[PDB]
RNA sequence: GUAAGGUCCGGUGGAGCCGCCGGUAUCGCGGAUCCUGCCGGGAGUAGCAGCGUAGUCGGGUGAGAAUCCCGACCGCCGGAGGGGCCAGGGUUCCACGGCAAUGGUCGUCAGCCGUGGGUUAGUCGGUCCUAACCCCGCCCGUAACUCGGCGCGGGGGAAAG
RNA sequence: CUAAGCCGCCCGGUGGAUGGCUCGGCUCGGGGCGCCGACGAAGGGCGUGGCAAGCUGCGAUAAGCCCCGGCGAGGCGCAGGCAGCCGUCGAACCGGGGAUUCCCGAAUGGGACCUCCCGCGGCUUAUGCCGCACUCCGGGGUUUAUCCCCGGAGGGGGAACGCGGGGAAUUGAAACAUCUUAGUACCCGCAGGAAAAGAAAGCAAAAGCGAUGCCGUGAGUAGGGGCGACCGAAAACGGCAGAGGGCAAACUGAACCCCGGGCCGACGAGGUUCGGGGGAUGUGGGGUUGUAGGGCCCCCGUAUGAGACCCUCGCGGGUGAAGCCGAAGUCCGCUGGAACGCGGCGCCGGAGAGGGUGAUAGCCCCGUAGGCGUAAGCCCGCAGGGUCUCGGGGGACCCUGAGUACCGUCGGUUGGAUAUCCGGCGGGAAGCUGGGAGGCAUCGGCUCCCAACCCUAAAUACGUCCCGAGACCGAUAGCGAACUAGUACCGUGAGGGAAAGCUGAAAAGCACCCCGGGAGGGGGGUGAAAAGAGCCUGAAACCGGGCGGCG
């Protein structure tokens, strides 16, 4: 980029800057970083390091803090979830979630749990975001909401999909992005029986 | 028939060449010879071609005046050809 | 008919420069409840004889005969909904499809009829 | 000039039919949009690339 | 014209209305470049179509006696 | 607000935009006789002389005439500023309709613009012959070739011979 | 009541910044597809539209012609006009297959100062077709002329990648010559969708491993170096992917191969036969290896059985072009030019990805979540018909790659250092009772191997191209080109190479009146708003008028 022109300076004499120019007219600058049309000086580079490294021992014990977090009153509650209905903290499910593969059944499921509120709440913050992005395919800023989390799925996942931010995970491949998007503690999260079974058995 | 001729020629020159000299203006496909001009008219029209001359235009296109013999009219030709 | 790609240039390019048998499908409007119930499809590509009732716009609530379809620019001329020049003559406004219903179906079409079996 | 192989003429004819003004009709249907073609040449100026 | 009334005359019929549309082709052109009251300015398009149809049709009609023949 | 700046009020605009936390970056403009674009004083100024100092009077056209057209008179080149015709130019050729722009001023005029037309060969030239010279095949050299080359066979080579 | 002039505010002109927008760029893990040409390629010239200049597409059948299939009422490119035409006998459009396909161009019957011309033979009544370049291969004829006839090859192109050769300097060493730059830029030759390599005369020694290729690491280490600046590996180990085969000779001796025809078979596989061309200077059978392998000879047994592969007269299945189905509000009130907005009342959701629609829309439309169909081609299988392969012990006989391995010297190259590899010159063996390697040479021991012949998929390199994505750019940025862009233009030439996006929801693009030669001006209309085409916003510089201050 900024790199196809020849150029030919003009040199000392001349009542101008010793700048290279064009051969042809009407002999305008090129291949200089303060040229119009010319290189960038120091541009993007495709061999920039972006991938950033964390122990497995830390990452382990980050989640491990994510975990204890979601169960906490006070950080749920300042997160923003609305936590009025919800009949304790941490929430834990019977087996019987596990099963349900309906769309309106996870609804009446969830409005009968006390977390329909902070769905449609989710729902109403998602909106159009400002900027480029719009451009890009990044027009909603989404929100997040309840986190179901189980230890087998055989439908979980299709029946709670379409609810406006709540992700459906299995114990086994839970990150700690799931517990702490945008890097802020305290998601409001619903387990299961053999969920926390499983949590007992790996110790986090 | 054939592909010697694209068009008759319709301008103030041509029809006062068909008033006076007997003489039909085409404008013909370039690689048209004399010979294939001349079989050509008399194929189509069934008239007798007396000589043929040739030319190509500023535009690229070859221009053929056709003389007719003096039994043969070409007012009639250019009647039947709608040239009035 | 498939647009997978969730990229908004991806998508605009392929509405723009869609085929003609492609830009068919996307000129299609809503039924009535009436015709709903009664055919079992919830819309159908409009033609020239359909009558129509408008939902939005300045004409919201006319009806009339579709009068013009033109696929490259997704539009239709309605009777009634038209505009006065400055001279007075009437022309008519173009509309977009999905702002139309189809309160009565010119079906004299073997193939629409079969476009109606297969959907219903 | 007075003597052309008949390439060069064809060339020549060529490029003086190329050599025209855009139709009135195509710039109405344009909306004014499209009002000249790369290609316009003074002869006395723009002198033929052969 | 259509191919199917094509396909249903012989090749000698088709080259004689090769040659009427090829004389009629001429006669139009003269004829537009003559007056202005152009009442059908697509004659000339459709009866180049017709040629195209009929000497597509002629090889067709070679090409398959040929391939029957032998 | 010491500040980099932020925020409010009043107009225009018609579709997106921001506070806080945590990350990322082609992240902050007066210079580099910096780059691109636009616009100033110089200036209604220089130039429109020098080598051939050229127009005037009536009439016409046209909304408009020093500059266009006709007549007369006065002039300039007159071994070319006249006549014919290459290379180069490529439609500048002809008629009609025009003056937004071009023409060192003006313009009804034009090598300008728009619309139509114009180049007719047995005898004129190319085409034929060969000159200086060039190319191809075989052959030799080269790591190799689209490179260098003697000798044979073939072909080209003059629009003023 | 001060003339010019200065600063400040308002309005107007000039200009095109800012803001918002985007059918274009750039980058990328993974996925798909990767050669075209004498059956005449790619690049180019010229033509082709009713009105047609540029671009795009097509070729005298010239923005097109025909057939099968998909879609289902409009269509006639970028490109909003007049006129007309095509389509329900299914158009436009899309996927497949055909027809036409001017001239030059490897360009090829011979020539190019002009992409146009001139030739020679058979057929044809004639129109008009078929043959004729050079350098070769396999045949025939004769004239023995490379002269003629039949069949078949090579030629040119391709963005990057690949293979084989030739091969610099600026620059660093703070100068510079060994060195570095560098086996790099660039040049010549040669292939493909990949190429090259590839199966041990190898790697290593308490043990041992077992073709090649690629990655991590070994490692800035062994080692090279005016031992200066600097240059610089492999083995082992962990992974991806895995695959191994054929000749020459010993022996046999026409049991053989190709072209054309016939017959049996199914039209195929296979079997058989005739003519021609090759072949005893060896076609075919066998045989491919290291304390050995193989031929031949001898002895025991085996084959009865068990494989493997070839073909599809036939059948079944999978995959496979266009493509088809796919839920939920256009329900009341308010602002509004127009609801996608605000408040209320609802529904679907395996679908709250994304886009359009007169504002910001899960339920208006496309689509997504999830499913279906498909000719040809490809893949698998059934069934029938064929071909082909298969054991051990002993020997004293035979075979196992020559100007080759290797030695000396010279040049290049390498980390290769007295111990890398290639080449030239001069010498040059053994050859099975044999030979080679183990980092200076030679001797002995030990270990590991059998060169001087050939082939090999997958793991890999690239992206002209195609799906998909983005903490990339948002019109002086991003590719040079968001657009009639390698276009216009500059240079004899090699070659160099721009600027240029936005009316409005709908043209509703100002009907009529006065003035003017005209351009246009003033009224009056359209529009929510002139946003008036010199069209989204309209900054600054600069200029004109009014206003306030000085003068």
């Amino acid at each position: 980029a900024g790199k196809r022109r020849v150029t030919e300076n003009i040199g000392k004499g001349h009542s101008m800057a010793r700048v290279e120019r064009l051969k042809t007219p009407p002999r305008y600058a090129a291949f200089v970083p303060f040229a119009r049309g010319g290189r960038r000086t120091h541009p993007p580079k495709v061999e920039k390091i972006i991938w950033e490294d964390i122990n497995k021992k830390e990452k382990r014990l980050a989640l491990m803090s994510a975990i204890a977090a979601t169960a906490n009153y006070d950080l749920v509650r300042a997160r923003g979830h609305i936590i009025d209905n919800v009949p304790q903290l941490p929430l834990i499910v019977v087996d019987d979630l596990q099963k349900v593969q309906k769309t309106r059944e996870t609804r009446e499921i969830f409005k009968k749990l006390g977390i329909w509120d902070d769905i449609v709440r989710a729902k109403e913050k998602s909106g159009v975001r400002a900027g480029k992005g719009k451009m890009r395919g990044r027009r909603y800023k989404k929100a997040k909401g309840p986190l179901i989390v189980v230890g087998k799925n055989e439908g979980i996942v299709l029946g709670a999909r379409n609810h406006p931010g709540v992700d459906v995970v299995v114990v086994d491949n839970l990150g700690v992005e799931h517990l702490a998007p945008g890097t802020h503690p305290g998601r409001l999260t619903v387990w299961t029986v053999s969920a926390i079974e499983r949590l007992r058995e790996l110790y986090g | 028939p054939y592909k010697v001729i694209i068009r008759p020629v319709v301008t103030e020159k041509a029809i006062s060449l068909i008033e006076k000299e007997n003489k039909l203006t085409f404008i013909v496909d370039r690689r048209a010879t004399k010979q294939d001009i001349k079989r050509a008219v008399e194929e189509i029209f069934n008239v007798k071609v007396e000589k043929v001359n040739t030319l190509i235009t500023p535009r690229g296109e070859k221009k053929a005046y056709v003389k007719l013999k003096p039994e043969y009219s070409a007012s009639e030709v250019a009647a039947r050809l709608g040239l009035f | 008919m498939k647009i997978s790609s969730k990229q908004p240039r991806k998508q605009r390019k392929f509405l723009y420069n869609a085929p003609l048998h492609v830009r068919q499908k996307l000129m299609s409007a809503p039924l009535s409840r009436e015709l709903r119930e009664k055919y079992k499809v919830r819309n159908l590509p409009v033609r020239v004889g359909d009558k129509v009732r408008i939902m939005r716009g300045d004409y919201k609530g006319h009806e009339g005969k579709v009068v013009e379809v033109d696929l490259k620019r997704y539009r239709i001329y309605v009777e009634g909904a038209t505009l006065r020049k400055t001279n007075g003559t009437e022309v008519f406004y173009p509309i977009h499809p999905s702002n139309v219903m189809i309160i009565e179906l010119n079906l004299e079409d073997e193939k629409r009829k079969k476009i109606i079996e297969r959907r219903a | 000039a007075r003597n052309k192989p008949l390439a060069k003429k064809l060339r020549l004819a060529k490029a003086l039919k190329q050599n025209r003004r855009v139709p009135v009709w195509v710039i109405v249907k344009t909306n004014r949009r499209v009002l000249t073609h790369p290609k316009r040449r003074y002869w006395r100026r723009t002198k033929l690339k052969e | 014209m259509k191919p199917s009334e094509i396909r249903e005359m012989s090749i000698e019929e088709i080259d004689a209305k090769i040659r009427e549309l090829r004389l009629q082709l001429a006669k139009e052109r003269g004829l537009l470049t003559m007056g202005t009251s152009l009442e059908n300015p697509m004659v000339i398009r459709n009866l180049r179509r017709d040629i195209a149809r009929l000497l597509t049709i002629k090889k067709e009609k070679l090409r398959e006696r040929e391939k029957g023949k032998v």
